[PDB]
């Protein structure tokens, strides 16, 4: 819900999310929904964004309407920040547990230490039930099971109320007598030395000694109880395992790319060379969370968000099968209302008019090839 | 003027209550702005309440307003609760926002978004000022105590959140699991300025070293803000702006 | 008569209006208020921004102009009883200023935190940006200017010169509003981390410190209270 | 400059000048220069890349001592929301102009001193 | 590569620079690489002779709006006009205040008693006119420069 | 003599020394003792430690009780 405002070229060339899947579209309270997919770190990472040396796999959502039970990059849990390598493809998996009823737009996002949020596609997930039914149990290494919704809440309230009461007692003790104007007049007109006299000093000594003694006793008691404590666990985690993708058998060279101002379409001319031994066909163009599909070649079945999915938004001038070894140049047009709804047309406002995306090529048997394209995007006005 | 001695007393009492309201809530606004924009992130999150950065920063930036308000109230009225009123106002504003916005508007649990405790430090600062009225003695000893007692004062609250948990193959504290589970879309984990370990971290010294550094810097900041409050008390009439 | 029930209204108007504002933002925070380019955002928060800015400008102009036009020309021939009554009215103005300062600089400011640190962020005019920067800030600025003008135009102590502590207390917190420019320049460009303790937050803070001039302002009001009707009793 | 001078002469308050006139001084800078630089921002398709006329000027007219990376210009951020770059910068400049004007009023007050430092 | 580029240590790159002669003479032309945090890395330099006249140099370019301009003098007239106009406005303000005596009598008037005599109507009216005209002219010029050149990047 | 105080996890994941050898255990004044071995830079280098872009091969010892005549990484001084 935080994208459509970021720069179009920055959304195009940071991170490409694909193979996204959602386990469920509608859940109950305490029910789990799993989000899977892959993201590729673009080679032409913008210089204004710091390299993803420190990155965190986050969830885009309006507060804890879900709780993040687990999150994985590769196959290993990532509760801390992680290091990503430019040009590598990683697979991710986020497990969410429903907490608050309603209709929520859930995004998978990557926060980069020096570049800000990179928001992936968002999907509407319905939560039904009552928040009062939500439980977040956890078992500690000390052998006790607690609910994270209310654990330590009573202790926190008690201690804060106790110290607030001590301070209020001090202030009220000094506030029983007249406060401002008579004391000001006494201090000004001659030496005061009358508004602070025993047993006021004795009361202050008692307050100070009691404060120190209570702090020490409370710390000792909180050490006898909970004798086993550990510091906060933090630190960027290295050695994220990237996907070992096979080398693509399709090479694509972008010969100019244009978009009409104003308009809802993007046009580019591609020289596609088919290696390997199977006839390929262009089935998809993904630019920034928007999938332009050639419906005659490929159809989406993973429940991709409709406002981000162009079922027939990809038109190829000659999308006949490309025989192996054969090279041809075609005009590819990606047109959909999403191009203007998600403000991908506002790249005219950007200080770097370059686009990047993913082309998905499909053969007859159905196996697909992913190739990455990037080129300057030239607006056309007449 | 005033009719009699009794009516003068009643008028003075009414003025006392109204001026106490004005002082308290102007201090609440200004002190809360300063605190939340100088220590707010650590104060917001239990998984930010660490032993190095939280313990270091919070007393240093929070001794500011108590020093100024003390330098005014004690000097002009012999009222030894400037630090206490500052800390109480900050705690009231923080708790109101935590309950009605952090837990009310958004639905973060209170055990996740509770603020830190500061009344022990405030009481030390006020009593050390009233006894031995020396502002220099206060800045040296009371600010030392204010810095040193911060972490022990908050330990009863945060200690239960530091129980170790075996969470999906990784060791995590309860506060760590809170920060992991309750998603902060705008607050990724790397923003967390917490103790991460160094090659020059010798033994079990992280909390005491941070506490002593905070106490020394609190001495310095109290010394500066005593004179800042001295200036802010000026009753001058700048003839023209 | 002396202190009248204008203090009750001063507290209640801010309390009720800001409770309604909190209800409004609780209802329209999500669901017309998350997406800054949705049409419903324009009808529920951009319209709110426009209406509140126009109403704040009109109210400030009317209130300040009325207070300045009804200024007391013959301050010399003011009885001590009337001076005491005017001092109490000025104290009510200061109470309203303190209440507005609380609502602006504590409640809605830390609501900026809860909001920016949990939402995916989107424009310079998030609903928290409409409520805090452009409603509560302006409201407390108007109240502070009105209190200063009332002191200058009804209290002989605060006449015959501009009080430096009052001017600081009134203008410094006002400088937080133009400091919002540093905020916008302080997230869009410098600092994409939603840190609230970032140096781009210093302009507000620095100018939050100037509210400490309330101490000098209040000792000035105490002296103004204790001019003719200082007692006796006090120091007797 | 005209805004700063007129806002000072009218309402002789230096504080009012520092607040309002400096605000205007900061805000009117870019609109004042827009008639000059607007023709230089016409887009051009230059050898496969999109470039403004000013960009082509900087590219063509070689500055041996001034490479392109030294250029501290807007490059885009992930927190740049919508079409706000110029107004946000203008308002930040206006606020900082208020601050700098306030400081330099007193700096000039000092520089006006007519004191006779008896010995150096 | 009209912008800065990223190079990898240990890699070999091939380059090609196209230069168009502009100024007659004998020039030592170097190919160089400027590094962000290290300064200039100057390659071999070669003497290249340029003959002709600078007045014959042209730098045409065609915009996406369908107009061909010469970069040598494009927008020069507009820049000169606007700068001269604003300089004239400032000079007019200063001269308006400079028709009367300037320094010593005004200093004496300000020092000896309240001045309140050297700034009187219609001086305030002239200043209000200057301020309003400045703001209005800036707004109108911006609007006109937006109607013309409606497409900018 | 300066370890046993550093963090255990930082000592575990920075640099692993193995195949260490010492030419002699007891030496005379002016006599040479050579220390050889291998070290592996751990892939999971902690983020709190800067990457070893600038590193120095040093000797842990109580002042110049020995003088470093030579030091090699790979085969070069
Ligand atoms: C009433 C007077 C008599 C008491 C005197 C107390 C002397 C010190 C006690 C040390 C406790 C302990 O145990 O050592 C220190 C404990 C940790 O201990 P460890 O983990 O075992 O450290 C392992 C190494 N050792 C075995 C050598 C200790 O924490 C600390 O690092 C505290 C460090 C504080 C640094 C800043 C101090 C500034 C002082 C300013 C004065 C105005
Ligand atoms: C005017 C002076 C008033 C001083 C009041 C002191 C009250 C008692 C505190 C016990 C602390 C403790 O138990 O040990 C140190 C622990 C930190 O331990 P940790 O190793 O980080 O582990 C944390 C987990 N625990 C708690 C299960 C072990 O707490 C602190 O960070 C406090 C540091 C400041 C100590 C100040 C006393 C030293 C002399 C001061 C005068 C120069
Ligand atoms: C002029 C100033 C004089 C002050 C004298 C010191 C009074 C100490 C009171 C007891 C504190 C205590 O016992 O607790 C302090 C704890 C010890 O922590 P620990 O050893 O890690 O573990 C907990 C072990 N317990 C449970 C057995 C305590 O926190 C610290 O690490 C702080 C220790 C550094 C103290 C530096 C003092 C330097 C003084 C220099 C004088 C010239
Ligand atoms: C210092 C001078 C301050 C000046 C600024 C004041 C701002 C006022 C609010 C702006 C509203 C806006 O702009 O929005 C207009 C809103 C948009 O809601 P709607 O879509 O019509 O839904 C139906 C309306 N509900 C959602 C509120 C039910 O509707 C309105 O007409 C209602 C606005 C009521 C404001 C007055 C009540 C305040 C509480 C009572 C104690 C005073
Ligand atoms: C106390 C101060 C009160 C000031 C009230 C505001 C007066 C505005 C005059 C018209 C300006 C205009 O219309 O132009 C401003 C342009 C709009 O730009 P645009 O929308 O991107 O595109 C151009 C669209 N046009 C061609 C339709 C204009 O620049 C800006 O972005 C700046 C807008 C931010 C204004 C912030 C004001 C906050 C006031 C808070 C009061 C409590
Ligand atoms: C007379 C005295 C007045 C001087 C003030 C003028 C404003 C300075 C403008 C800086 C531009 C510059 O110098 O460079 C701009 C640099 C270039 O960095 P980058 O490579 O784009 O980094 C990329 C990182 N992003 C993507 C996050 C940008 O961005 C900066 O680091 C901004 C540093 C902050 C400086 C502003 C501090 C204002 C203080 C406010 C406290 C009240
Ligand atoms: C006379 C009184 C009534 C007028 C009140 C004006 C209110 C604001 C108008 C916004 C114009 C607009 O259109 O929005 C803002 C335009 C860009 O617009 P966009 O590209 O559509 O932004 C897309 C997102 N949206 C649809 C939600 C707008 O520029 C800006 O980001 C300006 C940002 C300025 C930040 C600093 C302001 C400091 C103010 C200090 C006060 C003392
Ligand atoms: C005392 C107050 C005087 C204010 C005088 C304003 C004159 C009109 C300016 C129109 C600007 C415009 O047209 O919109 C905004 C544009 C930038 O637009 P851009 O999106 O970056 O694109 C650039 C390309 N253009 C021009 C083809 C779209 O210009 C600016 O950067 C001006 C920003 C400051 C606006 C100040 C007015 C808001 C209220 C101020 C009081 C709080
Ligand atoms: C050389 C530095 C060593 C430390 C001394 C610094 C204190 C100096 C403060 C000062 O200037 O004097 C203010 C008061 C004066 O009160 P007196 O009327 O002198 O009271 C004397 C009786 N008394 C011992 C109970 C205090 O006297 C006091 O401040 C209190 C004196 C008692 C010392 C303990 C008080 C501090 C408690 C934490
Ligand atoms: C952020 C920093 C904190 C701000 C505190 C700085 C205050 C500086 C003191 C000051 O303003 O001096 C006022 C003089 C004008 O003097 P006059 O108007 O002649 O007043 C006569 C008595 N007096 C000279 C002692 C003032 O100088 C002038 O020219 C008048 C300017 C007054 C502006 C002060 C208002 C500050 C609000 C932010
Ligand atoms: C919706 C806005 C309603 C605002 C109503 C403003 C009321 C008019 C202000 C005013 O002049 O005084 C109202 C009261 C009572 O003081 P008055 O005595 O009426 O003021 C003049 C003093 N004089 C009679 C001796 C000449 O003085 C007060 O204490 C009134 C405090 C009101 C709180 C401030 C509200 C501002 C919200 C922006
Ligand atoms: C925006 C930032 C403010 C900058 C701070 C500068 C003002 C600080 C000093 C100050 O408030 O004094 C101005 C007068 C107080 O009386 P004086 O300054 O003695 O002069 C009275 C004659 N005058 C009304 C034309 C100024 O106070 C008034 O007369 C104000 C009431 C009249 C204005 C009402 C019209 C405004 C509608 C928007
Ligand atoms: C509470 C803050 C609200 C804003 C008020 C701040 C202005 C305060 C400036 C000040 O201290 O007073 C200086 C002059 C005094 O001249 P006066 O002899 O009072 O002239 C009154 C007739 N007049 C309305 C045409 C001005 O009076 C003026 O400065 C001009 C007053 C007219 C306001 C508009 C002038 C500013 C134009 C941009
Ligand atoms: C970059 C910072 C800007 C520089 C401004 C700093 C000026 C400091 C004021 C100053 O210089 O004080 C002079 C005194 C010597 O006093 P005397 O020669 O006894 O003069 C008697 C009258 N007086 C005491 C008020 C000066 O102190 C002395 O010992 C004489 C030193 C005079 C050096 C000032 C020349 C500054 C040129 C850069
Ligand atoms: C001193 C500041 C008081 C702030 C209290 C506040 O924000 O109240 C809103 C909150 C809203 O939660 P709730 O009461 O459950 O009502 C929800 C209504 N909305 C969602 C519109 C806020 O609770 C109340 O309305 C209690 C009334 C307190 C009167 C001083
Ligand atoms: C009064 C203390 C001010 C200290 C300033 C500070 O902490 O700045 C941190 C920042 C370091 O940037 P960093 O924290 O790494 O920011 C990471 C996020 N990005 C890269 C988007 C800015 O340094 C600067 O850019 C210069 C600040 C000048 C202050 C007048
Ligand atoms: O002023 C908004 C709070 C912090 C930010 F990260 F969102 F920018
Ligand atoms: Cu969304
Ligand atoms: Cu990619
Ligand atoms: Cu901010
Ligand atoms: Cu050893
Ligand atoms: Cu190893």
């Amino acid at each position: 819900h935080g994208e459509k405002s970021q720069a179009a070229f920055m959304r195009m060339r940071t991170i490409h999310w694909y193979d996204l899947s959602w386990s469920k579209e509608k859940v109950k309270i305490n029910e789990t929904v799993e989000i899977k997919g892959k993201f590729h770190v673009f080679e032409g990472w913008p210089e204004t964004v710091d390299e993803p040396d420190v990155a965190f796999l986050n969830v885009g959502m309006p507060g804890p309407v879900f709780i993040r039970k687990e999150s994985y990059i590769g196959g290993q849990l990532v509760p801390r920040s992680v290091r990503l390598e430019i040009g590598k493809t990683y697979d991710f998996r986020v497990v969410l547990k429903a907490r608050r009823p309603g209709d929520w737009h859930v995004h998978t996002m990557m926060n980069v230490q020096g570049g800000g949020p990179i928001i992936g596609p968002g999907k509407w997930i319905t939560v039904e039930g009552s928040m009062s039914e939500f439980r977040n149990p956890v078992t500690t290494l000390t052998g006790q099971t607690v609910d994270l919704e209310n654990y330590n809440e009573g202790n926190t309230y008690f201690w804060h109320a106790f110290w607030f009461a001590i301070g209020v007692a001090w202030i009220g003790y000094w506030s029983r007598r007249p406060i401002f104007i008579p004391r000001l007049l006494m201090v000004d007109a001659g030496r005061a030395d009358e508004l602070v006299s025993a047993t006021d000093r004795k009361v202050a000594m008692g307050f100070l000694a009691a404060t120190i003694l209570i702090v020490v006793m409370a710390m000792s008691s909180a050490n006898s109880k909970y004798p086993i404590t550990i510091p906060l666990q933090a630190g960027t985690m290295r050695g994220m395992k990237p996907l070992e993708l096979p080398a693509p058998t399709v090479s694509v060279k972008v010969e100019d790319a244009t978009y009409r101002v104003p308009g809802r379409a993007m046009r580019m001319k591609l020289t596609i060379t088919n290696h390997g031994n199977s006839p390929i066909r262009l089935g998809e163009f993904y630019t920034a969370s928007v999938r332009f599909l050639d419906s005659d070649v490929y159809k989406d079945t993973t429940g991709y968000p409709e406002d981000l999915l162009a079922e027939d938004g990809l038109s190829v001038s000659d999308n006949s099968p490309l025989a192996p070894g054969e090279t041809r140049t075609v005009d590819v047009t990606a047109s959909d209302a999403a191009w203007e709804v998600y403000r991908l047309s506002d790249i005219i406002y950007d200080p770097d008019s370059r686009f990047a995306g993913l082309l998905f090529f499909f053969d007859a048997t159905g196996n697909r090839q992913v190739v990455q394209i990037d080129a300057p995007l030239i607006p056309s006005f007449m | 003027a005033v009719r009699s001695h009794a009516e003068a007393v009643q008028v003075s009492r009414t003025i006392d209550w109204m001026a106490l309201f004005v002082v308290f809530f102007v201090i609440v606004g200004s002190y809360h702005i300063h605190a939340m924009l100088t220590m707010g992130d650590w104060d917001f999150w239990s998984d930010w309440k660490d032993r190095r950065l939280w313990v270091t920063v919070t007393p240093i930036v929070l001794v500011t307003f108590p020093a100024a308000v003390q330098s005014y109230l004690w000097e002009r009225y012999r009222l030894p609760w400037g630090a206490t009123v500052c800390v109480l106002g900050l705690l009231l504003g923080e708790w109101i926002n935590r309950y009605f916005n952090f837990w009310g508007w958004t639905y973060f649990p209170i055990n996740f978004v509770f603020p830190a405790s500061l009344v022990p430090g405030a009481i030390i600062l006020d009593t050390v000022l009233m006894l031995s009225g020396s502002y220099l003695f206060t800045a040296i000893v009371g600010a030392m105590g204010w810095g040193l007692i911060f972490y022990p004062g908050n330990w009863p609250i945060i200690a239960p959140l530091h129980v170790p948990v075996e969470y999906n193959g990784m060791l995590m504290s309860i506060a760590d699991i809170q920060g992991y589970n309750y998603v902060r879309t705008g607050t990724p984990e790397y923003i967390r300025m917490v103790e991460k370990g160094t090659l020059r971290t010798f033994g079990k010294d992280v909390a005491p070293v941070s506490a002593f550094f905070s106490a020394f810097m609190s001495i310095l900041i109290y010394f500066m803000w005593h004179f800042i409050g001295r200036w802010f008390s000026n009753e001058r009439f700048l003839q023209s702006t | 008569l002396l202190d009248k029930k204008w203090l009750t209204f001063a507290l209640a108007i801010y309390t009720v209006f800001y409770l309604w504002v909190r209800w409004y933002e609780g209802v329209y925070g999500w669901s017309a208020g998350l997406d800054s380019f949705a049409p419903e955002f324009e009808t529920y928060w951009m319209n709110f921004l426009y209406t509140e800015i126009v109403l704040e400008i009109v109210t400030a102009s009317i209130l300040w102009g009325y207070l300045w036009k009804t200024r007391d020309r013959n301050l010399a021939a003011l009885t001590p009883r009337e001076e005491l009554r005017r001092n109490f009215t000025h104290l009510v103005w200061l109470v309203a200023y303190a209440w507005a300062i609380y609502w602006g600089a504590s409640y809605f400011t830390e609501q900026d935190g809860t909001w920016h640190q949990t939402i995916v962020r989107d424009t310079d005019f998030t609903p928290s940006h409409i409520i805090e920067f452009y409603l509560s800030y302006p409201i407390y600025i108007i109240t502070g200017f009105a209190a200063f003008i009332y002191a200058k135009t009804r209290l002989p102590f605060f006449a015959k010169g501009i009080s430096l502590p009052y001017l600081v207390l009134v203008v410094g917190p006002f400088m937080i509003l133009p400091n919002v420019g540093l905020n916008e320049w302080g997230h869009t460009f410098w600092f994409m981390e939603e840190l609230f303790v970032a140096p781009l937050h210093y302009g507000f803070v620095i100018f939050g410190w100037l509210a400490l001039a309330v101490m000098g302002t209040l000792t000035q009001t105490f002296y103004s209270f204790a001019q003719g009707g200082l007692g006796q009793s006090l120091c007797e």
